[PDB]
């Protein structure tokens, strides 16, 4: 319940392929992963902000 | 381990620190402007099986 490891780092921007409306942009809200890997059917998402 | 069917990657146990793979992986060149990396291979055939 302390989470100290994150404090060294910051978020960052990336090149998103769908910024809405089908037009490419740079965004602080991209998404890279899915990795379902469960059995009940939950999902983990690793998106580039904090 | 012909790629795409069963047994596309394997190892003698959970810790055999070298492992066989024939996943047909190859990477191409990106298009202009955006910085990324393209690469093509058949998906993980285990889930297909």
């Amino acid at each position: 319940n302390h989470f100290n490891a994150y404090k060294l780092t910051r978020p960052y921007v990336a090149y998103c392929a769908d910024c809405g409306m089908g037009h490419s942009c740079h965004s602080p809200a991209m998404i890279e992963n899915v990795q379902a890997d469960a059995t009940d059917g939950t999902l983990k998402i690793q998106f580039a902000s904090q | 381990g012909q790629p795409g069917r069963f047994g596309d990657i394997q190892s003698r146990t959970l810790d055999s620190k070298d492992l066989y793979a024939n996943t047909g992986l190859k990477l191409a060149r990106p298009a202009a402007g955006n910085i990324h990396v393209p690469y093509t291979q058949t998906p993980s055939g285990f889930k297909t099986w």
